[PDB]
């Protein structure tokens, strides 16, 4: 009934770990359809993201997926991330930050 | 900046 | 670390989207007894008042970091309330109780 | 609208988990 809660909770996450002066990061399911990522870089399933303002570019928080521009090694690579993938979002410098519940429009 | 290796995000502290 | 802004306001905006976003009417429910909160006290009852935050029951409305505040109708007359974050408890549609109660914050107490 | 009175806001759903 009811949409997600999810990316509405990330994106304040998002904007609280900023706020703080912090580097917000992004774990995430890899084995979830739809996961768009360089999987050289993910590892037992999982990979982490660095969604700060400085490691990416054209960052869209959307409900659908999380979407940006960031650079792998020597090459920029484009990511895209279904929600149902996000599985929390933490600062690199603390671990201040939440893993989400699961929630029932993620199967 | 560039995205974390694994051996990089493997020790952050949110582990 | 103790440092960190309390993360409440951010909660706040995002149950309200959320809500407005399934169409439901996003209430406050907040405590009157601290410092700083102004409400019509004729609508509080037991230290508490519920508050309708959805854009056809307020005015002006400003959910800021420190404090929520706008202008509605109570009874007929128009009035200002102003609520600092530390007295917002929770946030709930009123069509079916969707929402969240707001965990305890370090800076609060 | 109005805002709820008291024997209004009372009788809402989310009144029993305050």
């Amino acid at each position: 009934q009811l949409t997600p809660r999810r990316p509405y909770l990330l994106r304040a996450f998002y904007e609280w770990l900023l706020d703080n002066q912090l580097t917000p990061h992004l774990v995430v399911d890899v084995t979830l359809p739809g996961v768009q990522v360089p999987m050289e870089y993910a590892r037992d399933g999982q990979i982490v993201l660095n969604i700060a303002p400085r490691a990416v570019g054209n960052l869209e928080l959307a409900n659908d997926e999380v979407r940006f521009n960031a650079r792998f090694g020597g090459i920029p690579r484009q990511v895209s991330v279904p929600l149902a993938a996000v599985l929390a979002i933490y600062a690199r410098e603390n671990g201040a930050g939440t893993m989400f519940e699961p929630e029932a429009a993620y199967d | 900046e560039a995205q974390p290796a694994p051996h990089q995000w493997q020790k952050m502290p949110f582990w």
